């Protein structure tokens, strides 16, 4: 007879229970649902696309200055050994 | 083909907050507590609903407020 | 009260089992988007060694035609 006050009140305490623990996940799901949305992994690519195309640009200019003062260097030695033959006085 | 969500979700329902609890009320739940589902608002005996007597998760969050008893 | 306990018992259930799946959603991502920067770094690396290996061939063709310049102005 007692029994039937024995299951009500294990009911209601489960039924605090399994609604409290809920309260506490419900509260923990909703920051793994804002951390779900991706803009955080779209934008950290394509700043990792900037970086690396100024690194492209950079170096491509750097070998291009370099290529273009060597070029500039022996159209001055060949026009100084012009100058130094033609002086060679005889 | 790459889709998007309308809902949320590598390559589900959205789901509303806890609705509270209702003094000298009753907060019945339908189904979930996810997108599109409803939840029913009751007061006790000799309370009047001051308020909506239901609410839906509509796009996400509760279509309607708590009611109030008296 | 049963039937109360067992409602909020299936919905944590489907809270903890959506959660699972939105932890797995975030850590596969989450992976992904190394690996995508892992191939976005080596596909670069591949690219600065073009510049460099273009560079040192332009180099040392200039270095062969100043020879082949040199020994042309002397037979001429
Ligand atoms: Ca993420
Ligand atoms: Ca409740
Ligand atoms: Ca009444
Ligand atoms: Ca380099
Ligand atoms: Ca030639």
């Amino acid at each position: 007879e007692e029994v039937k006050k024995a299951e009500e009140s294990e009911s209601k305490s489960a039924a605090k229970m399994w609604e409290n623990m809920y309260k506490e996940l419900d509260r923990d799901y909703s920051l793994l649902e804002k951390t779900v949305e991706s803009l955080e992994n779209m934008e950290n690519l394509d700043k990792l696309n900037k970086e690396n195309q100024g690194k492209l640009e950079k170096l491509e200019l750097d070998y291009l200055k370099k290529l273009d003062h060597e070029h500039k260097e022996h159209q001055k030695e060949q026009q100084e050994q012009e100058e130094r033959q033609k002086n060679q006085l005889e | 083909l790459k889709y998007t969500c309308l809902y949320v979700r590598s390559t589900i329902y959205k789901r509303c907050r806890h609705p509270g609890e209702l003094r000298n009320g009753q907060v019945e739940i339908k189904t979930d507590l996810s997108f599109g589902s409803q939840i029913e608002f009751s007061c006790s005996e000799g309370f009047f609903l001051i308020g909506s007597t239901t609410s839906r998760c509509e796009v996400v969050g509760w279509s309607h407020p708590l009611p109030q008893c008296e």
